[PDB]
């Protein structure tokens, strides 16, 4: 009963400050809303440290309600918590001035609840409870300023993918419950383990599993729909793109490590998905002339090296890289949306430059966050980069070209973050920013954002060092392990990783100012804005025809009414056709009437 | 005892029709909401309420009743539905007398116990239908009068046949269902009794080819939408077939469960398709429920008690929510006079808590979890996948349609530019909002305490398809 506080204190908070709300003061509904993560982060730290945490509650006959609470899910649960609390301090600065105070931070609460409703789960249904709650809340906040429709369509686009992934689950889970009829991960788990029992159906179970984690994480060919979330605040785009609503779809994966691991095929998949999604994020990143894109393709790019990671048997490893990037990407989208309350929300970057003097406490929080990302040698973003580079070789499944792969795309991130750092404070001056660019609570939980994005580091270090990630990670699930290791060459790749880490940042930082741009440079930058013209394919074969096909079977509609009423009319015209009979004749009326009974004493015998 | 409560909806309406006032409606769906709730607790089983009396010694009738863990949450959800319908109706032709009367017609369909008694409540649902569409509002009102009527009544009558002979070729002496159960009908005889059942059920199902009488008659209704919302409740097809239908010759379901199957899948796609080419609220909520209808059709013929229990469970909360959303469109009607999504897009800024409750109920439509719709909805998904993966895939081809209509149809009609100003909310409106979300909270997020006496029924009659 205690474990569902955590949930239910982000309830009773969204239902005050959306049922009565604006009865409150300004701060008031972000202060509750803090207050509640506070008092949420707080007993969850409580209960793991009183060694875990279950609860069962009375649900669907087959399909009760399971929490559970253990090392893997008080990790994101932890994640969430503290970077939700840090992201509604910066909420409670950034926004002012705009109506819905309530509603935005009761929003907030409904997200944080949700998302617990996701990690704490015994049962895949409460998972998939999850999934849709952090959809629909979601599409409330990408749609938050209403008033314009342009930023509507957007959360309509993400709940649509949404739910596509969402059947995908669905499927899947009717699956795993007509095989075995437990659909309770932990009875689940003590099912699996044996002999199997048709391999082709729970790889098929898999697969819809993973193909939910792609529209919920945003992979190919779904990655389309999560550029548009820039709609949303700032602040929003920061818990979808760090915390929440991305890094289930990993979550979702490490939990089901025991059915993956024995899916060589679907594992094998799920790291070829990975490299291109991340090869796609980084080559169509730096394109992008808007701040919000280009950290959404980084997003892409950054979650593909996380699926590469989870696909190759690493589950440790890509909660490694969630860790860092749960930190550096919040990082980059509060410190975005701090500059952006500098110039009033000017949000582009041709017009941008020059902001290194001017804006104190930000160009360090940028530049943080940039090195953090490109993979600065001794920076949390390069251990999980470059762990998850070393899991690609060492954990099954050869990681071949994927090493080279997932190196260039290190490369990629390290010229657009650098692109991004330089076209935004270096280098020219355009604009008004006059007299309040740096406040004092926004930027103050950026720094501790700043401060953890620097030391996530080391808790996952090469085998010298401490790694203390991995024995935390493989007891709770993932327990199946076949990797092998090595040293000396292991320090090698490290060093190599890094060197090239650093040829890229300043690969970038000469390539980007220069400003020059060359012939083929001018032709990328376009392609990678135009997002590979992705969507205008997306829309000429798939959505403007299914479009047509619904307004096909409406005109089929109206015309089986149409054949109906033939019917009926038929009815009618032979009505009048035996009507005709009767004349007036009365000759006409005696021969009908005798062969009429001629006709009965025929039928006699 | 069941009598009773099958009544007193009726008893309302007659005192609304002939006297005075309208107010009258709105205490007496609150009093019918009380008992139905308390008939729906302490229920021991069936013959919670059980009533037997003489009507046709010689013919065989009898007034047979009883509250089986069906009949009382059934009960519940058209007390519920027809109460929130009477506060909120804003009709006040002094016509919720018919609206009450309808509510009775379709207590005393769900509670009989014997099968003349529901053929006859069957046969009676057709009057009041026909009497709010034609003297209360449409323009097409005759057509599509005749439209429904006719193929309600092509469908019905046949059926007359198919009971006579499902009593007469079993010898069952009675037409008690207790009796005709306990006498099976043979092949080939069974096959016929359950075609002529089939017909009938499915046209009011409704299923594909039988649907094209819902979308008329739900445009040409008073605009408010209280017979639109009576109608959604009219939809009881897949009942009749879960208690009456397949027990009753399960010989001739043998053969036709697969083209069942079949066409509830179409019709969800199709229904949830379309609803996204409608320009107009009774439209889209016609092709909805017409999804609804297929998806519930679906896991009752699919056997597999899940999906039979998921069937009936989504059945009711559909007819809650739908009505609520047919209600909900006639009173921003009645407050701007229209009905077509494109226009009036600022709503939301004018509504506070009417943008919220529509949310809600489009949510409750699309099966969002938490919400009623999901339960039954997952509950049939995993029965029909049990009967067959192919059309349960094909037929969730919908919740992907689902969520596309039902978010354009909010967008543009709350989200979108500010337009004129709209009203807020009626003081009656208020308490349809707050019951509204609280039952379709608790029917959501607490599907175990309702529809626990669904599961037996549901475990006896797929096992019933076996040896």
């Amino acid at each position: 009963m205690a474990l569902l506080g955590t949930i239910l204190l982000p309830l009773l908070g969204f239902a005050l400050l959306g049922l009565f709300g604006k009865r409150m003061r300004e701060p008031l509904p972000g202060v509750l809303a803090s207050g509640l993560v506070l008092a949420s982060f707080l007993l969850g730290a409580g209960l793991l440290l009183s060694g875990g945490a279950r609860f069962q509650a009375e649900w669907l006959p087959g399909i009760p309600f399971s929490l559970l609470l253990d090392n893997l899910s008080g990790f994101m649960l932890l994640i969430v918590t503290g970077v939700g609390f840090l992201i509604h301090v910066y909420a409670i600065g950034y926004m002012g001035g705009d109506p819905g105070y309530s509603r935005f931070f009761a929003y907030f609460n409904l997200f944080i609840a949700m998302m617990l409703t996701l990690v704490l789960a015994d049962s895949y249904p409460v998972m998939f409870i999850g999934w849709e709650g952090v959809g629909l809340a979601s599409f409330l906040l990408i749609g938050f300023w209403y008033k314009n429709p342009q930023y509507a369509d957007s959360a309509r686009k993400a709940f649509i993918v949404n739910r596509i992934g969402d059947l995908g689950f669905m499927l899947g889970m009717a699956i795993l419950w007509a095989l075995y009829g437990t659909l309770s991960i932990s009875e689940l788990k003590e099912a699996m383990e044996g002999p199997l029992k048709n391999p082709d159906l729970l790889a098929l179970a898999g697969l819809l599993l993973f193909l939910g984690a792609v529209g919920k994480s945003a992979q190919i060919p779904l990655m389309v729909w999560l550029p548009d979330a820039m709609a949303g605040p700032t602040p929003v785009s920061a818990l979808i793109h760090a915390a929440t609503m991305v890094t289930a779809g990993v979550y979702l994966i490490a939990r089901s490590s025991f059915l993956y691991s024995v899916l060589p095929d679907v594992s094998y998949a799920i790291a070829v998905v990975g490299l291109l999604t991340a090869a796609y994020g980084a080559l169509s990143a730096f394109g992008q002339t808007d701040i919000k894109k280009i950290v959404a393709y980084s997003t892409i790019s950054q979650l593909g090296y996380m699926f590469l990671a989870a696909g190759v048997g690493a589950y440790w490893v890509a909660l490694f890289h969630v860790f860092t990037h749960a930190f550096f990407k919040a990082l980059l989208f509060l410190a975005s949306g701090s500059v952006i309350h500098a110039l009033g929300g000017e949000q582009d970057v041709r017009k941008m430059g020059g902001l290194w003097k001017h804006l104190p406490q930000t160009r360090w929080h940028a530049l943080i966050g940039a090195l953090a990302l490109g993979g600065l040698p001794l920076l949390s973003g390069f251990w999980s980069k470059d762990a998850i580079l070393a899991a690609t070789l060492t954990y099954p499944f050869g990681g071949v070209g994927f090493y080279v792969g997932a190196l260039l795309v290190a490369v990629l991130t390290a010229m657009y973050a650098m692109r991004w750092f330089v076209l935004v404070f270096l280098g020219e001056e355009r604009g008004h920013h006059h007299p309040h660019e740096a406040p004092p609570v926004m930027l103050w939980p950026n720094h501790l954002l700043a401060l953890g994005s620097v030391l996530a580091g080391y808790l996952a270090l090469p085998h010298p060092l401490p790694n203390v990630l991995e024995p935390f990670l493989k007891p709770a699930l993932a327990e199946v392990e076949a990797h092998h290791l090595s040293l000396g060459a292991e320090w090698g790749l490290i060093a190599l990783s890094a060197a090239v880490a650093l040829l890229g940042l300043w690969a970038g930082f000469v390539f980007f100012q220069r400003k020059v741009f060359p012939a083929w440079y001018l032709a990328f930058e376009a392609a990678s804005r135009e997002a590979f013209y992705v969507d205008r394919a997306y829309n000429a074969l798939i959505v403007n025809p299914l479009k047509a096909l619904a307004e096909a079977l409406f005109y089929g509609d109206r015309g089986l009414l149409s054949g109906y009423f033939g019917l009926g009319g038929a009815a009618r015209s032979l009505g009048q056709g035996l009507a005709r009979l009767q004349t007036g004749y009365l000759r006409v009326y005696a021969l009908l009437f005798v062969l009429g009974a001629l006709l009965l004493l025929g039928v006699m015998r | 005892m069941v009598v009773l409560a099958v009544l007193l909806p009726v008893v309302f309406g007659a005192l609304l029709l002939l006297g005075l006032p309208r107010a009258l409606g709105v205490l007496g769906a609150g009093l019918s909401f009380l008992l139905n709730l308390y008939l729906f607790l302490t229920h021991p089983g069936g013959v919670a309420h059980a009533f037997q009396a003489p009507l046709l010694p010689g013919a065989g009738v009898y007034w047979a009743f009883g509250l089986d863990g069906l009949s009382a949450l059934f009960f519940l959800t058209i007390a519920l539905t027809v109460f929130l319908g009477a506060l909120v109706a804003r009709v006040e032709g002094r016509f919720l007398g018919l609206a009450l009367l309808m509510e009775g017609l379709l207590l005393g369909l769900f509670a009989a116990r014997d099968l003349l008694v529901f053929y006859v409540f069957f046969e009676a649902a057709l009057i009041p239908a026909l009497l709010m569409l034609y003297l209360y509002g449409g323009e097409g009102r005759t057509r599509a009068l005749y439209t429904f009527v006719l193929f309600t009544l092509v469908g019905s009558l046949p059926m007359l046949a198919a009971v006579l002979g499902a009593r007469l070729l079993s010898g069952s002496p009675t037409f008690l269902l207790e009796d005709l159960l306990a006498h099976p009908l043979q092949e080939e005889a069974a096959f016929w009794v359950f075609l002529g059942f089939a017909l009938a059920f499915a046209i009011k199902t409704p299923l594909f080819p039988l649907h094209a009488w819902l979308p008329p008659f739900h445009q040409e209704n008073h605009p408010s939408g209280l017979a639109d919302a009576l109608g959604t409740l009219y939809k009881v097809g897949v009942f009749a077939f879960f208690r009456f239908a397949i027990p009753l010759a399960p010989e001739g379901f043998a053969q036709a469960q697969g083209l069942l199957l079949f066409l509830a899948a179409l019709s969800a796609l199709y229904g949830a398709w379309v609803a996204f080419a409608a320009k107009d609220f009774k439209t889209l909520l016609a092709y909805a429920g017409l999804s609804h209808m297929g998806v519930a059709a679906l896991g009752v013929f699919s056997g597999t008690p899940e999906g039979a229990m998921g069937g009936l469970y989504l059945l009711a909360a559909s007819g809650v929510y739908t009505g609520g959303l047919f209600l909900l469109a006639g009173r921003l009607y009645e407050r701007t006079g229209t009905l077509e999504i494109g226009r009036y897009r600022g709503l939301a800024q004018s509504a506070p808590g009417l943008a919220a409750l529509a949310l809600i109920l489009f949510l409750a439509m699309v099966g969002l979890p938490g919400l009623s719709g999901f339960p039954g909805e997952f509950l049939t998904l995993l029965g029909a996948y049990k009967a067959s993966p192919w059309l349960a895939a094909l037929a969730f081809l919908s919740v992907i349609a689902s969520a596309a209509y039902a978010l354009t149809a909010f967008q543009k009609t709350f989200w979108e530019e500010g337009g004129s100003g709209v009203k807020d909310l009626a003081g009656a409106e208020w308490g349809f909002a707050l019951l509204s979300v609280l039952a379709l909270l608790l029917m959501g997020v607490f599907p175990g305490y309702f529809a626990r006496g669904l599961h037996p029924l549901a475990e006896a009659f797929a096992k019933l398809l076996g040896g």
